[PDB]
């Protein structure tokens, strides 16, 4: 009943560009072709979340989640998609 | 002479308004005088308690660009420091007892940069105790903002503001009261995003520095 | 100067060409180069060309001469729009801003309008800095013009934070619960735009304006920041009227819009004289919810002993948005309201008849009490730019009452106040504005609506050149006036005080210009108009019959009019409203005032 | 600042105007060189506005050329042949018995110059551009550019043509076709907002420019014989070995050919906005802005609303106030 | 700053004194 | 007034084992200092 503004959280992501992604590519590869992560791990990793979340007004929550996980060397090694929420 | 000794007087025992009325009286005064750095100084100290802040500034930055190198230019720095924190108060906030720590911190910005300044360019001078003092509480006074915004996206639901503001105070306020309460806003947003990793990690840093 | 004159033109009066001229001087001389250039180049001379400018004085510097040397082509037509480039989608967006007529006359001007929508095109999209740039192709085997436009998009920007400056007293969640961008998303050009239009809206500032700022070293972030700057926001008066005549003479009281800057609406008034108590306490929370539902209420307690009136109560109302620009609220309400000792009239007895009184006429010596409960409604529509002095959009607010069963009374009352802002120049210096009001009450049940409840009109803040509530109905009453009681007149008599009445209507047109001169200082807080309002009261059920012998109050068409002129200021104490106006068209018993002068 | 007043001199003459006549609408406040001319004892006049008359020397044809015509550059007439300028882009030709049109041509700007008929052609000085126009046609022979930061008309001989403009410089050219001969600097000043009619006699130039920097040149090459510190934008007279002039602060005066010493002045006029000198019964003769006659111990009240150059010949003398007047 | 049986303090603040009709008015 | 001299003291997260906290920015330090002069209202501020 009462509007509720439409709600947009994390970096833009589509299946065009998450395609792309292949294991071996560097942090600098993976920047340019989805461009720069608003999630990392603080926490003495090396890890990028790419999380993409929609709240239109009244309607469910969406969300995809691509989580990276790099080498310390600066290459990738382990690649988790989660397409929707439990 | 005889305005100088009384603008002292007005200074030690009379009224501040006479005390500007004497100072101001003597700008037609050479530059080059035996008083004019004493008025200069005098004049800062007369603007700063009569809150008429906005002149002590710029007297400051005047006296200051005049004469980059000074016996006491570590006072004048120093009332530089209280002049900008002076300006982060008000009356009306303050009477009815209001929280004013959600408010523009641009001057708390600007007051610790030049105490900061202060204690590290003259470590031997008198002021630099009190100036401990005063970063430590602008520091907190900080930490307090940066905490409200958090809470405000926390209701929101805006979840990834929430974690970066978080993970930012976690980098430039690491070790105030602030920050040691607002873990469990990243430990909730991480919950309400499906990243139970980190959730669990924040849980492990709350649970170690519990008191 | 003594004369411009322009060489090489054919296709134009040398009139016309001037007739857009400025300078009718560095400044204005390239003002009217490009627009002698612009005015070309609209109508598909492609090849115009300006040759070359004179300027020279005359002997002694008595006088000065211009003159233009320019060459003129023909008139181009517009082939068709070749469009290639990085565009990341949005193709048959682009195609559509792209389709022109066919063969339309080459058009400068049109081809930066189209430049300029594919921009604004993308960057609601979060492509805040594409390279867009068009170029002709011009033919010479026919008058014939082929565009083409290069778009590079670029790529995707993200906001990292959102700063306010400037925000001394207001709470950062009173700014940041108006915005529609939200950190950590794609950027939305549209989105921040919206942002400033509400933070204006909302009254507490003198000007909002932004800052996109990328983020260095980032090649796809930015910072938007937004700088403020406050008014002052309400004022405590307060004052003390002693005198041996009266006594004790006390007021008091505080209105502001922002409380500290907790963004509540807080009013709280009351005097005290030997005559009148009066108390008022009214509170609002903008939001009680973070989805804008909005909270408040009143107390209120009158005690005028003149007959004696006497009455208090309470209302609280509640209200929630349903879009952008609609709300609606609803709540209830309660009234105990006794009256004592009235004078024997009329229109007040024919109600006192309707609820079952019989009064014997011309003793004053009677009394009525009621307690009533009330259902409040009502709905709201906001448009407009600006909180102090709008320029465009539009307000409508429907509001209205219904007596709740069980309740000693039984009726319902209405009204519509409207207004609507058009602009007449760009600057939106030069403004039209309309205003209209209107309303109706009526009973429910055989009972009439409460004359304690009646519409009133005219005065400073209705139709002005009025005294106030002077417009509508007189009472007439049965056998200080002698012929209220025996002692005077054996018959029924008139008199000038106004009653209201059950119906209202009231409309007025104002032109608002800018002050004809005045310092910039003043620039922004005072403003002027010229005015022609007009409205109009009637009562229902009056007994056109019973009493032919006097005017007949339900005919709607006695219409009032008034024209005159008025100036609003924002003083630093208070918005303030100055008028004079002449009521040129007035009836029997309009008792007229033409310097009228109030606080808003 | 202010004009000097009338002087009290008693005119020592008896001159009177011999006949008058009201002439269109007048020049009024434009400045331009739209002048009267006289040949044959037919007098020829015209209106900014666009009239253009003759009148025998004592009515006898009047057009109006326009659709105004903005009519400038005066009137010439040399054989068969009258040439009027304007500020539009047209000059126009007339027959010089009747004074039907002959013909309209295009130049490259306002004709602001005297049109000069020399030579088998029409020199106009306009946007900087000498144009050479064909004396029996509308067919452009050549044109000159010069450079650029009213325009002083062409003088002619032997051939060639001496012009300069509002620029520092003064150049001569041939008339043969657009082939420069020769350039050189006549003034300069101490700022560009006050940097700035040549005659030729005996085969020496002598160049005059608002700068003070009257010039002597030799006429076959650039070279300056002498310069003084006179400058003025009025047409000037050199006659009987002596240089007549009219200063920029409207002082009267004479100096010898070679330069030297000033011979006389009279500084009486001074502000008074005077008109070029003309020699008429062996005396000077200029206007002045109230209407007012001297000759140079004489003057004379003609007509109040002022003065546009005076013109004589053949003892008459012809003038127009800001209607043309016979003396 | 301060100017003059009333007077102005600053902006924000009038005071007036003038049997009596003393008041003031602040504005927040 | 004297209210900055209630302040709480500074005290730093420990590091739960296993895990580093977010390495610190340059700026916002407080160095240490020796605390031998005079606060609030016993300090001489005027001109020296
Ligand atoms: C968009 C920006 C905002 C500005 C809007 C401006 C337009 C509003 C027009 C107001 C209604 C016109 C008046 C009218 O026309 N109103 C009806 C009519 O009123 C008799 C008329 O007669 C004419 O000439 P005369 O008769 O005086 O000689 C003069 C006008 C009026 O006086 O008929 C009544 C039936 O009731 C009214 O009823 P009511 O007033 O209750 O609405 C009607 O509305």
């Amino acid at each position: 009943v009462v509007y509720r503004p439409d709600i947009n959280q994390g970096n833009y992501l589509t299946a065009n560009d998450v395609s792309k992604i292949r294991v071996g590519m560097t942090q600098q590869q993976v920047a340019y072709a989805l461009g720069t992560p608003l999630m990392s791990d603080p926490f003495g990793t090396n890890t990028w979340f790419y999380v993409f979340r929609q709240q239109p007004g009244h309607e469910g929550v969406t969300q995809q989640t691509l989580t990276l996980t790099f080498n310390s060397s600066g290459v990738l090694t382990n690649i988790d998609n989660k397409p929707a929420l439990s | 002479n005889e305005i100088y000794a009384t603008a002292q007087q007005k200074l030690q025992d009379g009224n501040w308004r006479q005390a500007i009325t004497q100072l101001e009286a003597l700008d037609n005064r050479y530059p080059f005088g035996p008083y004019s750095q004493q008025v200069q100084l005098d004049l800062i100290y007369a603007y700063y308690k009569n809150a008429d802040l906005p002149l002590a500034q710029a007297a400051i930055d005047r006296f200051i660009r005049l004469n980059p190198t000074h016996p006491n230019i570590d006072y004048v720095m120093y009332m530089r420091g209280l002049t900008n924190m002076a300006l982060d108060d008000s009356a009306l906030q303050g009477f009815f007892g209001v929280d004013r720590s959600d408010r523009d911190p641009q001057h708390a910005r600007a007051a610790f940069s030049d105490f900061s300044k202060l204690v590290r360019g003259y470590p031997n001078s008198q002021y630099t105790t009190d100036a401990t003092k005063r970063l430590v509480f602008l520091k907190d006074r900080l930490a307090k903002y940066e905490y409200s915004v958090a809470e405000y996206y926390t209701e929101r639901g805006a979840w990834v503001a929430v974690v970066n503001r978080v993970e930012g105070m976690l980098r430039d306020y690491p070790d105030t009261q602030a920050t040691r309460d607002a873990l469990p806003l990243m430990e909730n947003a991480y919950r309400q995003m499906q990243m139970n990793a980190q959730a669990e990690k924040v849980a492990k840093i709350i649970a170690a520095n519990s008191s | 100067i003594q004369q411009i004159n322009i060489v090489g033109n054919h296709a134009f009066t040398t009139d016309e060409l001037i007739s857009h001229f400025q300078l009718r001087q560095k400044q204005k001389l390239a003002g009217d180069l490009e627009t002698l250039r612009s005015y070309y180049l609209d109508r598909g001379y492609a090849r115009f060309n300006i040759d070359s400018t004179q300027v020279s004085l005359t002997p002694d510097k008595k006088g000065i001469y211009v003159t233009v040397n320019i060459t003129e082509g023909d008139q181009y037509k517009l082939s068709g729009v070749e469009v290639s480039g990085n565009l990341a989608g949005h193709s048959a967006e682009i195609e559509q801003l792209t389709k022109i007529e066919p063969g339309e006359l080459y058009n400068g001007t049109k081809v930066t309008k189209m430049e300029d929508d594919i921009k604004k095109l993308l960057g609601r999209y979060g492509y805040a800095y594409p390279r867009v740039q068009s170029m002709p192709e011009i033919n010479d085997a026919d008058k014939t013009v082929k565009l083409r436009v290069n778009v590079d998009a670029g790529n995707r920007f993200y906001v990292r934070k959102i700063r306010f400056e400037g925000n001394d007293t207001s709470k950062d969640a009173v700014l940041r619960r108006e915005m529609r961008q939200m950190e950590g998303a794609w950027l939305g050009s549209d989105l921040v735009d919206q942002g400033k239009e509400r933070l204006n809206r909302l009254g507490f500032f003198e000007t909002v304006d932004t800052d996109t700022q990328r983020v260095p070293g980032s090649p796809d972030q930015v910072d938007v920041v937004y700088k403020v700057k406050e008014r002052n926001t309400g004022c405590f008066n307060f004052g003390i009227g002693y005198g041996t005549e009266s006594g004790v003479s006390f007021q008091a009281g505080v209105q502001q819009d922002n409380w500290l800057g907790t963004g509540y609406a807080v009013g709280i008034n009351g005097t005290k004289n030997d005559y009148q108590t009066y108390a008022e306490l009214s509170v609002t929370n903008p939001y009680f919810t973070v989805d804008g539902v909005s909270l408040g209420g009143r107390l209120f307690y009158n005690d005028f002993q003149a007959y004696t009136n006497k009455s208090y109560g309470t209302d609280v109302t509640l209200g929630f948005p349903i879009n952008e620009y609609n709300s609606l609220r609803a709540g209830l309400g309660y009234v105990h309201n006794s009256l004592s000792n009235m004078q024997p009239q009329v229109a007040m007895w024919r109600y006192l008849y309707s609820m079952g009184e019989h009064p014997s006429t011309s003793d004053q010596d009677n009394s009525f009490k009621t307690d009533d409960f009330t259902f409040n409604y009502g709905w709201t529509y906001n448009k407009l730019d600006r909180g102090y002095f709008p320029t465009d959009g539009s307000r409508v607010n429907l509001t209205g009452k219904v007596t709740i069963p069980g309740s000693d009374n039984e009726y319902y009352k209405v009204t519509l106040d409207t207004a609507t802002y058009v602009p007449i120049d760009d600057d939106h210096k030069w403004v039209v504005l309309g205003r209209t009001r209107w309303g109706y009450g009526d009973g429910l049940g055989g009972k009439e609506m409460p004359f304690y409840e009646n519409f009133y009109a005219g005065g400073s803040s209705t139709v002005r050149g009025f005294q106030s509530n002077t417009i509508g109905p007189k009472a007439v009453y049965f056998p200080d006036y002698e012929c209220a009681t025996q002692d005077g007149a054996k018959d029924l008599c008139k008199s000038d005080d106004a009653v209201g009445g059950n119906a209202m209507a009231v409309a007025s047109l104002e032109f608002i210009t800018p002050t004809p001169f005045i310092s910039d200082k003043y620039a922004n807080s005072v403003r002027t108009s010229f005015f022609w309002d007009m409205g109009t009261v009637w009562d229902t059920n009056w007994d056109s019959s019973q009493y032919s012998g006097y005017p007949d109050y339900s005919d709607p068409s006695n219409i009032r009019m008034s024209a005159g002129i008025a100036l609003q200021w924002m003083s630093p104490l208070g918005p303030l409203v100055f008028s004079y106006a002449q009521p040129f068209k007035k009836y029997d018993g309009d008792k007229a005032e033409q310097f009228q002068f109030n606080i808003g | 600042v202010k004009m000097s007043p009338l002087p009290t001199v008693e005119n020592q003459f008896t001159p009177t105007t011999a006949w008058s006549t009201s002439v269109g609408s007048g020049i009024g406040n434009f400045y331009s060189n739209l002048h009267p001319a006289l040949a044959d004892n037919v007098v020829y006049a015209a209106d900014r506005a666009g009239l253009v008359k003759a009148l025998n020397a004592d009515e006898i044809w009047s057009v109006s050329l326009a659709e105004p015509a903005l009519l400038s550059g005066g009137v010439t007439v040399s054989g068969g042949h009258v040439y009027i300028g304007s500020e539009k882009a047209q000059v126009y030709a007339l027959n010089t018995s009747d004074g039907t049109v002959a013909w309209q041509t295009k130049v490259a700007g306002e004709a602001l110059s005297r049109p000069v008929v020399s030579d088998g052609l029409v020199l106009i000085h306009t946007n900087g551009q000498l144009q050479a126009l064909n004396e029996a046609d509308g067919a452009v022979k050549w044109t000159v550019n010069l450079d650029m930061p009213g325009e002083s008309a062409p003088t002619t001989a032997f051939g060639a043509a001496v012009v300069g403009g509002d620029n520092g410089r003064v150049s001569a050219v041939l008339m043969e076709q657009g082939q420069m001969i020769w350039q050189q600097r006549i003034s300069q000043a101490t700022g560009s907002t006050e940097i700035d009619t040549p005659v030729v006699v005996n085969g020496v130039v002598f160049a005059l420019a608002y700068n003070g920097n009257l010039t002597a040149l030799d006429l076959r090459s650039g070279q300056i014989m002498w310069k003084r510190e006179l400058g003025s934008v009025n047409d000037f007279i050199v006659d009987g070995n002596r240089i007549y002039l009219v200063d920029q602060n409207d002082r009267v005066m004479a100096l010898t050919i070679d330069g030297g010493v000033t011979l006389w002045t009279q500084s009486d006029l001074l502000h008074r906005l005077l008109t070029s000198p003309v020699l008429y019964n062996g005396n000077l003769v200029v206007g002045d802005s109230e209407g007012y006659l001297h000759w140079i111990v004489a003057q004379q009240k003609v007509d109040s609303s002022g003065f546009t150059e005076p013109v004589a010949a053949d003892g008459k003398l012809l003038i127009q106030a800001k209607t043309v007047y016979s003396i | 700053d301060w100017k003059v049986l009333n007077a102005e303090i600053r902006d924000n603040v009038r005071f007036g004194l003038e049997a009596v009709n003393a008041n003031f008015r602040y504005c927040f | 007034d004297e209210a900055y001299l209630e302040a709480a003291p500074l005290a730093e997260l420990h590091a739960p084992a296993g895990m580093i906290l977010p390495v610190t920015s340059g700026d916002y330090a407080i160095p240490v200092t020796n605390g031998s002069g005079a606060v609030g209202k016993a300090l001489d501020i005027r001109p020296p």
